[PDB]
């Protein structure tokens, strides 16, 4: 059951992918240490919340 | 056994 | 798909305009 | 059983550490989640929303409705800013308590692009040209517009497009710019300029404002999560 | 080459300008790097670069300084010694930022009955030592940056004794390579020695080095220059005899950044 | 949980220990490389760079320019040596402050050989020939040019290539030397003898200086890493 | 996601390859180990840094 | 072949030099 | 160069378009177009004036 | 599972 995810290696030693482990010991998920391994979305629905789509090189109002 | 990623 | 430890957008290069097209040119009043 | 030796750290609590511990509450039946509008996943998204600038934090305008106005008139043309500030946009009084400036407070770096739109709200009679700059650090602050059209700048006009954006591109010696004032990350200086002048028709107000928003372009990100200084609990 | 080439005789061509050598001991380069123009992917801001070519990576001869027994030395800070410099000086200070790699020319010729050993030395970093044992780290811009003029090394530090109206300025000690380390060991930097028997030059090219691929060429120095008497002047049997150093530099690949109004600065 | 028993070592604190240990700062985004000229990978490159030997450290030469310059001249032949130096690279006070005897002091033992270079100074006009020498350990350290001439030796004649390289074999009983004057891993004798004499013309400067340089073959290592005397901290 | 590398075996007990393993355990590459994995390169950009390279056994100067 | 009214040669494009070969230095001793 | 053998010297030849002050120092002349000769076996230096001007032709 | 080396 073990899982094996790559680092994202920063400063390299004078030393190729490195991988590092994990293995859950615990039935209940909120035992599990945070993944970090997050996604990340479009700002549209802040920053652009108008119906009709906005095209930037266009007059915004017409 | 080993889960890849 | 987009990964939070991706990489951000490379800048590209731009020249000079002389356009029709106003990118600088907007209406916050829409909410945009 | 199993011959183990303990290492450095051992029984040590990091409070960025990141471990699996008991639960206390096991087989508890979850609540599932809903799909709630809104969701956030980076708090970069919200450095990328326009916010708007108290530009005007002088003694009786600060802490009031004032302070975000900037009042402009249709006097003859001078080559004097009508409004000066520092590229600054953690420490800066008038940067600092923006959505933007708030969440560089809680980090010690930044890097990336950032867009200043105006947003002129005058009547529709009102016409007139402004320059809108950006210096880079290392001369003279811009007092007037001939230094001033020098660095990078935007001559806005005024028309049915309400506002203009100018984009302040990342130019920096350093990878990264740090989030309070110090010379060596020093980001240079904005100033607004007439290019021509207000003018407006009889009957019509002689004096409007302007508002100014800042938001952070796509390339921007922050680094080395900290404590903010705005806020506190003394007791 | 059997049709005559030699590595005595050289021919260096950058915009206007060419030297020539009939006694060079080879050219160095430093780091085995030739300079560059910053590429895309190590590049940090995002404007158009400035770039001069020609105008500005040409060769600028600085003023001449006199080589006698009593000489103990001599430096430079680049791009400091260049920032009067024609149309490189004016790119320098119209830009926030700038980089640059460069040719260092040093000129000295004698006669086959003088002797003398110059070493010319190019330092990555060349912070120096301060005439002050009360405070430290304080030498004034002013001081720091002497422009075209140089600065000279001293055989004796001796403290700035004001504390009321402080000098700020170094007091750089030659056997210490005016901070602290061991002149004998100044080797392991990129180096040539003028030894008059031998060579009548020395001839570096340096790469842009730094910690950052750009910086502020106003607020730092890259590169320091130091030409030091390994062996001191003489001869045939004058008392007080005296040669010139004169010292030739180019820029190279120079690229600006941050386009504004001129720096003007306190240099008094 | 799983039975486990602890070994000695456990919970003690080895400066030279290896092991990870939990990151302070996770997922910071780190300033990438770029590439800067004149990496080094392993301190023995330093060791093989030419560094100028203070050979004169005479009571009033010392710890001035001219502990480098060693004064020759156009006197008659003599058979005394120019120079004398004990082969001990990290203690004699001649080569220990060189860029070779400073890696050397911060390691216990050193092994391989070694090289001189002799660099003349004097002017074109003059010319000479010189005896560099070499005598392995054990038997009355050379005064005079009769017992120089029968150990490791190159003659030097002195023209157009200014410098002249002796190399010192390593010779040694032990697989490593150590770094501090000890008979048991003592090293040699270097000497310098005038082989005929300088001759200059008239008009030409009777006396001269040659300088010398050490640096290591490519087959010099060293180990057991250790603090070196060489600096200090008095409180 | 074991690591297994060559010891360098040095003094031999009166007893073929000695291995040794490695698991990192933490997702950030700071948090590794030294691995001691190191290459050598050649001086000559300091001991040898001049324009036409050099033959030892000819004229240095020519 | 070379008549009186062809046109002279073009100036080719130069770069930056730094080499053994020496143009700029002669002996006109040699009467050339 | 018409010196004897034993000499030895740099000199610098320089050429400057026209449009500024002619000049009368070093510094100056460093400016513009020019060859630093070193004095040795190759007796003579050639510096070449290229042709730099506005017109297609200068009169005489 | 084992990269080896
Ligand atoms: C998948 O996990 C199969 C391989 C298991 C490898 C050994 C795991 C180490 C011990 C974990 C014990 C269980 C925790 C309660
Ligand atoms: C690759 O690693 C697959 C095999 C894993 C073998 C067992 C690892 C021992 C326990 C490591 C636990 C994870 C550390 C957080």
């Amino acid at each position: 059951g073990a899982q094996v995810s790559s680092q994202k290696v920063g400063a390299h030693e004078n030393s190729s992918t490195i991988n590092y482990t994990t293995i859950n010991y615990y039935r209940d998920s909120a035992s599990n240490a945070a993944s970090k391994q997050d996604f990340s979305q479009d700002p549209s629905k802040f920053t652009e919340p108008i119906k009709d789509v906005l095209i930037k090189t266009a007059p915004m109002l017409n | 056994g080993s889960s890849s990623t | 798909a987009a990964t939070s430890r991706d990489a951000l957008p490379n800048t590209e290069a731009s020249g000079p305009t002389h356009s029709k097209e106003i990118p600088a040119l907007t209406a916050v009043e829409t909410g945009a | 059983g199993l011959p183990v030796m303990n290492t450095p750290g051992s029984n040590q609590y990091l409070t960025a550490d990141n471990f699996q511990s008991p639960c206390a509450l096991p087989e508890f039946d979850v609540t599932p989640p809903i799909d709630i509008p809104g969701e956030v996943k980076n708090m970069m998204e919200l450095a990328e929303i326009d916010t708007m600038i108290p530009f005007d934090l002088s003694a009786t305008k600060k802490n009031t409705m004032e302070m975000y106005r900037v009042r402009l008139s249709d006097k003859p043309h001078t080559d004097d800013p009508i409004l000066c500030l520092s590229l600054s946009p953690a420490s800066d009084p008038r940067l600092s308590h923006t959505m933007l400036g708030e969440i560089l407070n809680y980090y010690t770096h930044w890097a990336g692009s950032l867009k200043f739109t105006f947003l002129f709200c005058g009547s529709m009679m009102a016409t007139g040209k402004l320059l809108v700059s950006y210096a880079p650090p290392g001369a003279d602050p811009p007092k007037k517009r001939k230094e001033a059209m020098l660095g990078t700048h935007v001559i806005w006009d005024i028309g049915l497009q309400s506002s203009c954006t100018m984009v302040v591109p990342w130019i920096s010696n350093t990878t990264y710019r740090q989030t309070i004032d110090d010379s060596f990350t020093e980001g240079g200086y904005i100033s607004v300029f007439y290019q021509t002048r207000i003018v407006v028709p009889l009957s019509t107000p002689r004096e409007m404002d302007i508002l100014g928003f800042v938001s952070a372009c796509n390339d921007f990100s922050v680094r080395l999560l900290r404590d903010t200084t705005h806020i506190e609990q003394k007791a | 080459e059997a049709c005559g080439y030699s590595d005595r005789v050289l021919q260096l061509t950058l915009g206007n300008s060419t030297i020539t050598t009939q006694e060079a001991a080879n050219s160095v380069v430093a780091y085995g790097r030739w300079p560059e123009y910053l590429r895309d992917s190590e590049a940090n801001p995002v404007d158009q670069p400035t770039e001069p070519d020609v105008a500005a990576c040409r060769f600028y001869t600085l003023d001449t300084v006199s080589w006698t027994k009593e000489s103990r030395g001599w430096w430079w800070k680049l791009p400091d010694a260049l920032r009067d410099m024609g149309l490189f000086g004016q790119n320098m200070y119209y830009h926030y930022l700038g980089r640059s790699g460069y040719t260092v020319h040093v000129q000295c010729n004698a006669s086959k009955f003088h002797q003398g050993a110059l070493g010319v030395f190019a330092v990555p970093e060349m912070c120096l030592a301060g005439d002050s044992n009360t405070t430290t780290m304080h030498t004034s811009y002013q001081n720091a940056n002497p422009g075209e003029k140089g600065g000279t090394f001293t055989g004796t530090f001796t403290p700035d004794n004001n504390q009321t109206s402080p000098a700020r300025r170094f007091c750089p000690v030659d056997y210490l390579l005016g901070n602290g380390t061991l002149l004998g060991n100044a080797f392991v930097f990129p180096h040539q020695i003028i030894n008059l028997r031998t060579n009548n030059c020395a001839t570096l090219v340096l790469p842009y080095v730094n910690s950052l691929s750009i910086d502020s060429m106003v607020k730092h120095n890259n590169w320091g220059i130091a030409i030091l008497p390994l062996a001191p002047l003489n001869f045939a049997s004058e008392s007080s005899p005296e040669i010139p150093i004169t010292l030739t530099i180019a820029p190279m690949c120079c690229e600006f950044n941050g386009l504004r109004n001129i720096t003007l600065p306190r240099l008094q």
